């Protein structure tokens, strides 16, 4: 609750402090609102971001369904949501992750990262655009 | 203009059906009539960052064939890239600015892909990456069945040993799926496993296929026993209890073969095929060598030349 | 306000990100709550760390000395502040850095990262205890 | 017969301006009207007794286009030269009974030279002989100077590195001071400081030069900014601190650079230029490479054809 | 109990003007009264992980003169360390379940620090960790420049060659530098500079201490000489430039030397003091070594028994 800016929900507990590394979110003027292990009736334990007069792309969005699948991304202006956004899972990542094939060429050269995203099971399967090896994202490293 | 001119070749995962028949198709036709200067003018790149002995010469030899000239080189020790450690992008950043067709073989995953990123209007021929994929050994591999077998489709397909690390076989399976209801047989260490992404899509596919721990096992039911080198170049050290074969193919194992059946192997082969097969009227392995001039020339004319041979 | 814990006040803006990353302080069941750049109960910007069920040694408060010098730590129980202490230079920072010069025993070796504080001009200088080596806090990385 | 025709290409400090003007003449209008068959029935010899991709790739592409045949070595490992311990002389005493031309490549300075000695009335390219000479790098320098320049004259050339080991300098400077007007800009650690033998030559020709210490003292004043590798495997012991670049260009460092300025590089480049200039349009060197191919077609023309290509 | 009774001797920093002045002490009353069985009935171990001829014969040298036994090894080569990758940790854990004392050297700065730390009530004396400290190096020159000077206080004292990697030169300027009035000159190329912590401390201590291109400006007014050597094993690759002697000593540069001043070397020397010098009367590295027989003697008496000697 704020004047204007987003409210990401039900991230999962752990999960909160990565995103703030992960996005560089913490790298504004704006006032960040942030708890970690707040009790949630939703999920178990849970954890929250709130980010004044700031908003998320809608790949950054999406790019956000692999570690917060079920969270809730609130748009918020003038102290009422008048927005409630889902990420769902994009066709692709590119620059931001790193593939765990030791020899993948994209390790040695001029290159960014991209790996395809589909659902699978338990998991969501990301293939590299370069080895073209499938792995888990529970696998998959972030940079 | 024909749909694979001027067409990167990396990956066939990339390639429809229509593609590899079209290549099928050409070939044959240049093995019917020779078209000795169709690439006449045409410069190719031979660039083989690691050890090839078919692949290479039999794409230099299909250049000459079709009247190109070559310039390249048989291993990175000598190039700017091994003695002063160079970029690939940058050695595909000029390479690709002399000829007019890339051919390269890599140690990495990749390789093929990357070298596309800065090869400009230049295509790429991949002939091999890392223990991804080979576009070409597949090509061949798919005319010696059709030229063995008669079809492309509903086959019982076995392939035997290193199913992880060879490139080989996941060209071969993505291939070969494109076709209907073909069955497969894998005979692999559980180490040297078909990786999880080609099964995943077999099963996408509606394709049938199961494991099995010898070959006697399916001998009865396959046309197409497909053997495979174990990768020892390839391999991570706990993995190097695989090194020695495990499956050896001996003449004795052949009592129970339908007749069709043509034992396959891309080359070049330690003990996992005993050399008491060759005699055998099952051994094509040699027969499928000489099949990847046909191949690979077909692919050339295609690639380098706008409209279809006649 | 939490009933029971430890309350990080007057954390000079854009610091508050790093002394949640540098000293694990996510890392914790513990409910958390963190706000990034607040107008201060003195300053113009602020950052500000809450944890709840947490204390904080005389020595851990200490640490903050080169990070924080003008933080001002509150031992919070039953809502009340009952204690109130301030960092002063420590005498030694354990565990938490790598020592710079690669040829230190202290990376093959199962040891505790320590250096020796001091302060030297403007800046404070870190002599680790095996190298005997000496680096100016900014160049020596946290684990 | 032109003035190049069975020359000896050894040195610029061998050649007129009238010669350079001839090459890049003779260059554009072969690129202008390919002539393919023009070294037909040529053998050339590609003797690379150390490492190339560029000049020597360039070269045989170039040997092709205009319809020669190429034999040769890409390493000394495999003659009998290096396993049998045969000298450069009796090594040029028999291939130049074989060839037509011989263009080679060694590391000793000089080597091109010597081989001209044992050559008879074939003539021989110098491809890069030690930390000498590289009469056809500087001829596609040359080239790609004018493509992007206009002219070869009045220039503020700044050249940047290892300028005492860099063959590349060396011809370069050379060929742009048998020009009017040229002011050179060096930066280069003290310890690889162009040598005194080319700046006794611009003084000699009362021709400005200065030295520098970055890159910026001088960045607003260059029309062509010429990078430069260290030749790590030239180097003697007591310059081992100069391995690494001592000069790193980056995008942001382009902020003053006059419009018409291009960045060179002879190539490789290790860090020397970070791939975030390749973006920018200052970049210029995978250009000059490619004109590598142009540069090298006129002199093979001009060398072995003893009429001038019209 | 003497105050070094069971005392870890890792570092001069970490030591007593009196801690000095007693190991000196004591280390004349053994010279003129040998004590042949002082140590009787000790084992005592000589680890030495990387090489050594002076400080380990010295050592070795000294305990059997006052009767203790010694085992240990010259090379961590055949070690369970060296061909089976122990950690120093677990190897110091067990080796003090053996002997009574260690003496190591190691590779690794901190080596001695971290032994200390797994050794329990069994004492370390370092024999060199790195380019870090050297104590006992630091106590036969001590020992030595007591002899030939008469004092520890008020001398001019030059230090010359690698003082960034020289661990003898770190421990003496800080045992020197817990005496009065020294003046310290530091003779070394800008690469190789006497660390920064070394000179904020004599700061620190008010100790006057200047900078010197050469040995001739301070020649005059030295007392003692103390050369070094480049320590080329611990060189990064940006410092290989400094492996060759920078500064060499030799037997004419002594002319308008002080009657009373010695050169001092830890040795091994590679060229920094020529032969020349070796039968001038300044010359005293040879009796240097010699003295690190009884400060060796002598710290192993306090360090292992009880009472002070007599
Ligand atoms: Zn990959
Ligand atoms: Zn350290």
């Amino acid at each position: 609750a704020i004047k204007r800016g987003t409210v990401i929900d039900h991230i999962p507990a752990q999960i909160g402090f990565k995103l703030l590394s992960l996005f560089k979110l913490t790298e504004t003027d704006q006032r960040i609102t942030i708890g970690l292990n707040l009790p949630s009736g939703e999920m178990g334990r849970k954890d929250l971001i709130k980010i004044e007069n700031t908003f998320l792309s809608e790949d950054q969005v999406d790019q956000l369904a692999l570690y917060a699948p079920q969270a809730t991304v609130n748009r918020i202006d003038n102290y009422e949501v008048v927005g409630k956004s889902r990420p769902s899972l994009p066709e692709r990542i590119d620059n931001v992750l790193v593939c765990p094939n030791s020899n993948c060429i994209s390790h040695a050269e001029p290159v960014s990262s991209s790996f395809a995203v589909r659902k699978r099971a338990n998991d969501i399967a990301l293939k590299c655009k370069y080895c073209e090896k499938e792995f888990s994202h529970n696998v998959v490293l972030a940079n | 203009a024909n749909p694979l001119y001027q067409k990167h070749i990396i990956s066939i995962n990339d390639l429809s059906r229509d593609d590899l028949n079209l290549v099928l198709a050409t070939a044959a036709k240049l093995k019917a009539n020779p078209q000795p200067e169709l690439l006449k003018h045409k410069v190719i790149a031979s660039a083989f960052f690691e050890a090839s002995t078919r692949t290479r010469l039999s794409f230099e030899t299909s250049m000459h064939r079709l009247g190109a000239s070559v310039v390249g080189f048989s291993d990175s020790a000598n190039t700017s890239l091994g003695k002063k450690g160079e970029t690939l992008a940058d050695t595909i950043s000029v390479i690709s600015t002399y000829v007019d067709a890339i051919v390269m073989r890599h140690p990495q995953e990749g390789a093929a892909r990357l070298a596309t990123e800065f090869s400009g209007n230049v295509p790429v021929l991949n002939a091999g990456d890392g223990s991804n994929q080979h576009p070409t050994q597949t090509l061949l591999d798919l005319f010696t069945i059709q030229e063995t077998q008669g079809r492309l489709d509903n086959l019982h397909v076995a392939m035997v040993g290193d199913l992880k690390y060879g490139r080989t076989v996941h060209s071969l399976t993505q291939a070969l799926a494109k076709f209907d209801g073909n069955r497969f047989y894998f005979i692999a260490p559980d180490a040297l496993a078909m990786p999880q992404y080609i099964l995943d899509m077999l099963d996408e596919k509606g394709i049938a296929w199961s494991l099995h721990s010898s070959i006697e096992e399916v001998m009865a039911e396959v046309d197409i026993l497909y053997m495979t080198r174990v990768q020892k170049e390839r391999l991570d050290p706990s993995e190097y209890c695989n090194v020695k074969a495990q499956f050896v193919l001996r003449a004795s194992d052949l009592h129970n073969a339908k007749a069709n059946m043509k034992v396959l192997h891309p080359l070049p082969r330690v003990d996992e095929i005993a050399t008491d097969v060759d005699k055998t009227p099952h051994a094509w392995y040699f027969q499928q060598a000489g099949n990847g001039i046909f191949a690979r020339q077909a692919l050339l004319a295609l690639v380098l030349n706008r409209d279809l041979v006649l």
